[PDB]
């Protein structure tokens, strides 16, 4: 997490801070929960798939 | 149908069941099984550190 938090924020990637924020998001799971849109880009989605 | 004691179609569970709602299932916790994974885990911390 920390290698990609560093990382991610120099690529030209617009939707680069969704999944900077969804990287954490997935780890913590289970540990600590949010509300997401809908049953499909759920909380346990791959990071990269946003 | 064979069924004897209880209606026809009717086959039953000791678990419940509720239906999926997607066909590209994720990691997701909020379940009977999870729950009860969760709290025999809560019951041995109180022990340990009782």
């Amino acid at each position: 997490f920390f290698i990609l938090a560093l990382a991610l924020p120099l690529t030209t990637d617009p939707c680069a801070p969704v999944k900077a924020f969804m990287t954490l998001a997935n780890m913590m799971v289970g540990f600590e929960t949010i509300p997401m849109d809908n049953q499909i880009y759920t909380q346990s989605r791959r990071a990269s798939a946003f | 149908s064979a069924n004897l004691f209880t209606p026809p179609e009717v086959l039953l569970l000791p678990i419940d069941h509720q239906p999926a709602n997607v066909t590209t299932p994720t990691l997701d916790f909020t379940n009977e099984l999870t729950n009860w994974r969760a709290r025999v885990c809560e019951l041995m911390k109180n022990l340990v550190d009782n």
